[PDB]
């Protein structure tokens, strides 16, 4: 009841990125214990207000996982990321979206 | 039939201190959510119009009431006995229970519990089996719980009598969504360079349902054994995403293609061709 597991963070788009075309940005957070977690989607370092997320679930190894997602319109210069905070992290962990 | 073949409920009960605990719960067909639990009302959330399967509204309300009493009672009892079980706060308990349809038609039921993200107990043949990871605490727990006449009987009925009929009824009721066929889309990208003079090529496959899929890097009709399948990732609205990668030397990327096979494609595979010199 003592070992904690840090979250894995994977950022991906629903559709191939086409500049100026509406898409969906996904952030899958998994492999973490305990369950309390804060997840934000960012646009140029700023928090996106309207983000949807799945209800809590866990894998057969008891690790928790969640899907966070939002509609987004990618451009050439705009940056997107997933920011996570968990008891296993001293600072928030940021994983940037990269179409390449 | 394609799609999910099992039903389970989960519980996550987070004990902050001796006077504050909260529970999250939900109902699933494999990894597709069909029930939610609303802690504001102590009732379920039916996520699909067919989420009650072939059960009457009366039977469903009876089951919601069993879960509401269980969720409240679980926290009450764990807080009352935490001292006797030498519990240190905070701690978190997980539970999963349900049943699955196997080849040959047998339905098998299961119940597992965890403490601190480690196995704590399981139910085998309507008996409480402590997990070795649970130590003497799990042995103490099983010996205490089996003396609850009402609980042992309610658990036996739910796992072995209620679950199998609910599963068959809901697999049938939801077959329009559970056995639907959704076509994937696929695209290529040039991934993070694994080292000097090496490239990583990425074949993306997204939006397919059901989950079984076949993706491979090819040179003509030759399957590249070096293809690395990523883990299947979810999309919102019951579809999946998968990356298939291949690490190659710079001058070896020409001639590669990615082939995708999926149940929805009616045998018409997707073939993508990698072209060099920034020609996509
Ligand atoms: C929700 O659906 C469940 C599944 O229904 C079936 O599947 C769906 C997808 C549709 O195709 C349905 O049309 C289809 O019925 C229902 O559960 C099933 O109900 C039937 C009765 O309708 C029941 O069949 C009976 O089985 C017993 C034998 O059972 C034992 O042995 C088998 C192995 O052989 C074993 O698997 C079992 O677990 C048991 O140990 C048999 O004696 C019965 O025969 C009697 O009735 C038939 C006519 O029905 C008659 O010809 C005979 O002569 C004799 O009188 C009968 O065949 C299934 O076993 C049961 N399946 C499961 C897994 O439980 C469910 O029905 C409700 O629960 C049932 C247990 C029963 O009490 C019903 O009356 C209830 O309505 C249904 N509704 C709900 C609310 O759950
Ligand atoms: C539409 C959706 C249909 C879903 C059907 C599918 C079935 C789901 C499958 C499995 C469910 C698993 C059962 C778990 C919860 C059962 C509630 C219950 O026990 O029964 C009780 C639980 O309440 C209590 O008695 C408080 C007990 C505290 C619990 C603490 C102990 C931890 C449990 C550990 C169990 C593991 C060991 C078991 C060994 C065997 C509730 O009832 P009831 O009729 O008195 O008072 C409801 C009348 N309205
Ligand atoms: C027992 O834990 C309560 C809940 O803890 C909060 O929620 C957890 C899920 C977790 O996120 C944790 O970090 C949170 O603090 C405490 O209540 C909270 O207390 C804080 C600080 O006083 C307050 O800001 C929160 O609003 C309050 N939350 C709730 C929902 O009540 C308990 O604190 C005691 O009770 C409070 C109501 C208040 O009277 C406070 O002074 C008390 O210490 C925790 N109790 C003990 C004995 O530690
Ligand atoms: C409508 C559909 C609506 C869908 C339903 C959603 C609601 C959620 C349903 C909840 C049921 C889940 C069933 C799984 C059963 C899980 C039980 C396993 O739990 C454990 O393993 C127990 C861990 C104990 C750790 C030690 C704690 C020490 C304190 C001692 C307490 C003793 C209590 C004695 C009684
Ligand atoms: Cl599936
Ligand atoms: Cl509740
Ligand atoms: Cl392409
Ligand atoms: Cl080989
Ligand atoms: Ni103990």
């Amino acid at each position: 009841p003592k070992i904690q597991r840090t979250p894995k963070i994977q950022v991906y788009s629903r559709h191939p990125a086409e500049n100026g075309k509406s898409n969906f940005l996904n952030c899958y957070v998994s492999g973490f214990h305990p369950s309390d977690i804060e997840v934000d989607l960012l646009k140029n370092g700023e928090r996106i207000e309207k983000v949807e997320h799945s209800d809590l679930s866990f894998s057969k190894d008891w690790s928790f996982y969640l899907l966070y997602y939002t509609e987004f319109t990618p451009t050439e210069k705009d940056e997107y990321a997933c920011r996570v905070n968990h008891v296993t992290l001293s600072q928030p962990k940021i994983v940037k979206w990269d179409r390449d | 039939f394609q799609g999910p073949t099992s039903f389970h409920v989960i519980q996550t009960s987070s004990f902050t201190n001796s006077t504050w605990a909260q529970t999250q719960g939900s109902g699933w067909l494999d990894d597709l959510q069909i029930h939610g639990w609303d802690s504001d009302s102590g009732t379920a959330i039916f996520l699909k119009p067919w989420s009650k399967g072939n059960f009457s509204d009366k039977e469903v309300a009876e089951l919601e009431e069993i879960f509401r009493v269980y969720i409240f009672g679980f926290a009450r009892e764990v807080q009352d006995f935490a001292g006797d079980f030498q519990m240190k706060y905070p701690f978190e308990i997980q539970g999963i229970a349900g049943c699955e349809l196997h080849s040959g038609g047998a339905i098998v039921s299961f119940l597992r519990g965890a403490l601190g993200g480690l196995d704590f107990l399981s139910v085998k043949n309507a008996s409480c089996v402590p997990s070795p990871e649970g130590g003497s605490r799990a042995q103490k727990f099983c010996a205490l719980i089996i003396q609850y006449q009402g609980i042992m009987e309610t658990v036996r009925i739910l796992l072995y009598e209620t679950c199998p009929r609910y599963l068959l009824g809901v697999l049938n009721a939801g077959k329009a969504d559970l056995q639907r066929q959704v076509k994937p889309e696929a695209w290529l990208s040039s991934g993070p360079s694994p080292g000097p003079g090496r490239l990583q090529l990425v074949c993306h496959v997204s939006g397919f349902y059901p989950k079984p899929v076949w993706v491979m890097w090819m040179r003509g009709e030759q399957e590249q054994q070096g293809t690395q399948l990523g883990d299947i990732l979810p999309n919102a609205n019951w579809t999946w995403y998968l990356r298939a990668t291949l690490d190659v030397a710079d001058g070896e990327a020409a001639g590669l293609s990615c082939r995708v096979k999926h149940s929805s494609l009616e045998g018409q595979d997707i073939i993508l061709y990698w072209r060099g010199s920034g020609l996509n």
